[PDB]
């Protein structure tokens, strides 16, 4: 009776940033794909360890959807195995990842003409994130010998930097709202199903 | 994006032999990992899919093995239907599909000496305004052979181009020409062509060589 | 039992078109999965396209995303595969292959034979047979023809007439940069028979209407 909310996940009026990536449960709903099948205007869209077409006729435990906003230069580092800022200090998806990732450009959504900075991602961290981590602590990162007493200044940066998303940006710079639908299916009754019952 | 490495890029080994071929995946693949055969002009083949479960109607001597990044085929006795190249292909980036570079199995068998000869461009052709250098190996083993040309001791590179046959029917030897293309003004400001050959089967490089309009 | 038929291949243009088709036969086409995987010459297999089961799904690889187009009619148990604006890379072999479904994932379980398809901006010309004549080596001797310059594949090569068979080679071309093709073929005799038998290679490209007989002779001086 009650679909899978994908709608309020891809259209909602606003994304977060990519080290406080915001997360949504997706369980007990019939999961309607087809969103995913009409939509052409998806950019990058590649699944791994299942395929999309036999995804609609399969029953698993949880789904998570996962949903930040990068830039284009950024997107092949959401998958297992890469390297990067991104995936390095933001965002780290584990090797044996078993789903799907769709980005679109939203240059049109995510640009001012003053060049829109409240996007943010992690420039420095001591070590790199754990798969599915979600770092979102402002501690002064020490880069040189002398300790940073929670001041900035010589060696002590502040982690956190901003994106400049502007109209006139290339491509490579411009916004792509990013979703990342990762699929478990435990030893427990599987909640998320397709139209196949 | 995902890469495969099939080693060794060719081997030689006979009837009977235990045959083993390696496949490693830039990033771990679970075991989504398949090994396919192709005969020289046939389309590819099925034989192992997911790491090690044997296709329906393949042969039992056929086994995969493997998990993560360095996989495994193993023909217990090679039999002389299976001399194909073997191909890998990872599955687990489903929507980028990506496959091995291979490895050929030729069969194994004596070291053969080339017989190396050299063409000079027909007097017919001159006259249209291109001219072909042709050097001929003939009847060789194994593939591997290096053929430098030389033009007034001058090393050649890029201005020719090779062809191989596949390992003959008959005595199961390659052969080889070398198609060096060029001009009419760049033909008679040298003098000196040569064709000089490296094998496993030659105690020292033989050279065959001919100046130009002297017969 | 199993069996795929492509079809619809040919020679183009670059920027043209191209319409492709795999005809199944003896499995429930509807109820698989389809695959397109081509092959450049002398290169390896490369993916290209899925399409679902009932054809509401579609899927391409980076190099031809927004540029091919897959589709299939179930009734007419039928593959479609539209190339708009064909490029040089997309000279290749292209292969239909049912997906299997064992997995969740993408497997390629039976191979149809496949279809030529070659990208080339050259008119159809007739070949250019030239002599490769020997010497005075000091053994046994070779001579051959050379089959320079012509389009598109491929050229049938035979010594007098089918009569010399053994010690025969005929090598594959190899397309030189003018977009035309070049072709080696040779045969090795012993240096005695050189004055008394005589040597002629037959050379024929269909696709031209061109049938050549070349005469070869040692090299005088
Ligand atoms: C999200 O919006 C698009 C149009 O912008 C629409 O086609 C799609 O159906 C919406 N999502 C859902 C789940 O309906």
């Amino acid at each position: 009776t009650n679909l899978c909310p994908f709608g309020e996940v891809f259209n909602a009026t606003r994304f977060a940033s990519v080290y406080a990536w915001n997360r949504k449960r997706i369980s007990n709903c019939v999961a309607d794909y087809s969103v995913l099948y009409n939509s052409a205007s998806f950019s990058t869209f590649k699944c791994y360890g299942v395929s999309p077409t036999k995804l609609n006729d399969l029953c698993f435990t949880n789904v998570y959807a996962d949903s930040f906003v990068i830039r284009g230069d950024e997107v092949r580092q959401i998958a297992p195995g890469q390297t990067g800022k991104i995936a390095d200090y933001n965002y780290k998806l584990p090797d044996d990842f078993t789903g799907c990732v769709i980005a679109w450009n939203s240059n049109n959504l995510d640009s001012k003409v003053g060049g829109n900075y409240n996007y943010l991602y992690r420039l420095f961290r001591k070590s790199n994130l754990k798969p599915f981590e979600r770092d979102i602590s402002t501690e002064i990162y020490q880069a040189g010998s002398t300790p940073c007493n929670g001041v900035e200044g010589f060696n002590c940066y502040f982690p956190l930097q901003s994106y400049g998303f502007q109209p006139t940006n290339g491509v490579g710079y411009q916004p792509y709202r990013v979703v990342v639908l990762s699929f478990e299916l435990l030893h427990a009754p599987a909640t998320v199903c397709g139209p196949k019952k | 994006d995902i890469q495969m490495t099939q080693s060794p890029s060719s081997l030689s080994a006979s009837v009977g032999d235990r045959v083993t071929i390696t496949c490693r995946a830039s990033q771990s693949i679970s075991s989504y990992l398949n090994w396919y055969q192709q005969k020289p002009g046939k389309a590819p083949k099925l034989l192992i899919y997911a790491a090690s479960s044997l296709q329906s109607g393949v042969p039992s001597r056929f086994s995969g093995s493997g998990s993560g990044t360095d996989f495994t085929l193993t023909i217990s006795s090679l039999q002389p239907e299976d001399f194909a190249t073997y191909y890998c292909q990872q599955s687990y980036s489903t929507l980028a599909l990506t496959f091995g570079g291979g490895t050929k199995v030729e069969i194994k068998r004596t070291v053969a000496a080339p017989s190396v000869f050299i063409f000079p461009p027909s007097d017919e052709q001159l006259k249209s305004g291109t001219a072909s250098v042709v050097c001929l190996l003939n009847n060789f083993y194994p593939r591997e052979a290096k053929v430098q040309w030389k033009v007034d001791n001058a090393l050649q590179s890029g201005n020719s181009q090779e062809s191989v046959t596949e390992q003959d029917s008959k005595d199961s030897t390659y052969s080889l020409s070398s198609t060096l293309t060029l001009s009419k003004a760049d033909y008679e400001k040298h003098k000196v062509y040569a064709c000089e050959v490296t094998h496993q089967g030659l105690s020292s490089p033989v050279t065959k060589s001919f100046n130009r309009g002297e017969c | 039992e199993v069996q795929l038929v492509e079809s619809g291949g040919g020679v183009v243009q670059p920027g043209r078109s191209l319409r492709l088709s795999c005809a199944a036969s003896a499995f429930t086409f509807s109820s698989y999965d389809m695959h397109w995987v081509r092959q450049a010459p002398g290169k390896g297999l490369e993916w290209v396209a899925v399409i679902s089961y009932d054809g509401s799904n579609k899927y391409y690889a980076d190099s031809v995303k927004g540029r091919f187009t897959i589709s299939r009619d179930n009734s007419k148990n039928t593959l479609y595969l539209q190339m708009n604006s064909l490029r040089a890379e997309d000279t290749a072999v292209y292969y239909c292959a049912k997906d299997g479904g064992k997995l969740w994932v993408y497997y390629f379980d039976y191979w149809g034979q496949g279809t030529l398809v070659t990208v080339s901006s050259a008119s159809t010309k007739g070949p250019s047979v030239f002599p490769l004549a020997p010497s005075s080596k000091s053994g046994t001797a070779a001579l051959g023809c050379l089959v320079k310059d012509y389009f598109p594949e491929p050229v049938t090569v035979s010594w007098n007439s089918g009569a010399l068979t053994s010690g025969v080679h005929t090598f594959p071309a190899v397309l030189q940069s003018s977009g035309l093709y070049s072709l080696s073929s040779v045969v090795t005799v012993p240096s005695s028979s050189l004055g008394t038998q005589t040597y002629i290679c037959n050379v024929n490209h269909k696709p031209s209407n061109t049938k050549v007989d070349k005469r070869v002779e040692p090299k005088s001086c």
